[PDB]
């Protein structure tokens, strides 16, 4: 019974990064898929819930990386040569024996960093070459772990809309809440 | 590099 399973991962990259250059000002097709005969696609169905949980995932995951440390890419130089060794270093440093949960939302919004300084670094050959690099990391590595037990609706039940602030108070049950009556 | 070694500590912060 399949049918985008698998053309399904390369979507999400694709729409991860078109939001995230729509969101400072620059286009996303300008530089990346330029090349016309699209498939078009039957509509999408697995990005409702999944993008959605990739959009507050992606923009609270990012507030907690510079709101604790600092930014990505400002920490990184960007350059179309020595650019994929850099996201090469991050992705060993979040896999720390398999595939857990979380590492996968930060590298979603990381690779979109990069994508943004890229295009204002005059790198837009750049940005494809993460492009690549992304829909290859989640059919590659992420695909056998996915797959394995629905990772997009499990990636979505812990990362729901405002999961990361549910979790603190969905909570309720075992946290502490006191209304036993 | 930095990144990733910190990248995961707020993993712990917003895990599930």
């Amino acid at each position: 019974m399949s049918m985008a399973m698998s053309q399904s991962n390369r979507e999400l990259v694709v729409d991860f990064l078109s939001y995230k250059l729509s969101q400072k000002g620059y286009s996303w097709s300008q530089f990346s898929d330029v090349e016309e005969n699209r498939t078009e696609a039957p509509e999408g169905t697995e990005s409702e819930a999944v993008k959605q949980a990739l959009r507050e995932a992606g923009d609270e995951f990012e507030l907690r990386y510079r709101r604790a440390f600092s930014d990505l890419t400002s920490q990184l130089h960007i350059t179309p040569g020595t650019a994929y060794q850099s996201f090469e270093q991050v992705v060993n440093e979040l896999f720390r024996d398999g595939v857990n949960w979380g590492r996968i939302v930060a590298f979603f919004s990381f690779g979109g960093a990069l994508c943004v300084e890229s295009v204002d670094k005059e790198m837009q050959v750049l940005v494809s070459r993460i492009a690549a690099w992304m829909a290859t990391y989640l059919n590659d590595h992420l695909e056998p772990w996915i797959q394995e037990n629905g990772g997009w609706d499990t990636f979505v039940e812990l990362y729901g809309n405002n999961a990361a602030a549910e979790s603190r108070k969905g909570q309720e049950r075992l946290e502490h809440h006191h209304h036993h009556h | 590099g930095q990144v990733g070694r910190q990248l995961a500590i707020i993993g712990d912060d917003i895990n599930r």
